């Protein structure tokens, strides 16, 4: 899944 | 005698824009670094540089965020670079062979 | 990952009218990943798979990578600082440094959740401060958010 720096 | 700006010849590749988030997938890493070597190992051999990052540029608009039920769901991200070069950057690779 | 290879007169109709870059290696490359933190700072999972990415795509562009991990604000200033002053900058023809991790606008996190202003790792390698690389090509990737603000991305017309 996508996830924030 | 010639003489220098206190800072030049800098190319500077950001995953995101001012103020918002860079984007990585858990498993496949981020979306910048996985766009910057599909494109630097593909391209390198007859592109400069800053014409790459806009290439990686092209891709990064293209991605859209994969986490359901969560607030990245379809989110996006937008790269950029700033640039005090002065030439074309070539990395002119396995050159001489 | 592979590499394709200038063609020789590719090069030959392109280097008049662009940097020098033809010493071997073209330069030094740093690859700085900071994964492990606690000092909000989320573990960056999947932070291996861009580590070892670029690890191995700098080397296939024939730079020779230095790799730092889990570094804290002030080991990363004054490695970045270490790497910045090595003598072998002098006989290459560019430098190439790569930061991945998280950070706001204009600056990076350490590990022990401080952070590190861009603009002094800029200076670093400047024309003052890196007589060396005076006149070469710089590049810095830098893989961290620059604010906490998600994109939700908006509908074309």
């Amino acid at each position: 899944v996508d996830v924030a720096d | 005698k010639m003489r220098l700006p206190t800072r030049s010849d800098m190319i500077c590749g950001y995953a995101c824009l001012k103020g918002t988030a860079a984007m990585r997938n858990t498993k496949r890493g981020s979306w910048y670094i996985e766009a910057l070597a599909q494109v630097f190992s593909e391209r390198a051999c007859d592109m400069h540089v800053a014409d790459m990052l806009v290439k990686v540029n092209a891709l990064i608009k293209d991605r859209e965020g994969y986490a359901p039920g969560t607030e990245f769901h379809r989110c996006k991200e937008m790269s950029e670079y700033c640039s005090t070069l002065c030439r074309h950057l070539y990395l002119f690779p396995g050159h001489p062979p | 990952m592979q590499v394709k290879p200038c063609t020789p007169e590719f090069y030959q109709t392109h280097f008049q009218l662009a940097y020098r870059l033809q010493s071997r290696p073209r330069g030094l490359a740093l690859v700085l990943s900071n994964v492990h933190f606690t000092g909000e700072l989320e573990f960056r999972s999947g932070g291996d798979v861009d580590h070892s990415t670029l690890v191995t795509l700098f080397k296939l562009l024939g730079y020779d990578v230095h790799v730092l991990c889990d570094q804290t604000a002030q080991e990363m200033q004054e490695k970045l600082q270490n790497f910045a002053q090595l003598p072998a900058h002098r006989v290459t023809d560019s430098c190439i440094v790569a930061l991945l991790s998280h950070g706001v606008e204009g600056a990076i996190y350490g590990v022990d959740g401080k952070l590190l202003q861009l603009q002094e790792v800029f200076q670093l390698f400047d024309n003052a401060n890196c007589p060396s690389l005076q006149n070469k090509p710089k590049m810095f990737f830098i893989q961290a958010c620059r604010g906490d603000e998600t994109d939700r991305g908006v509908d074309q017309q």
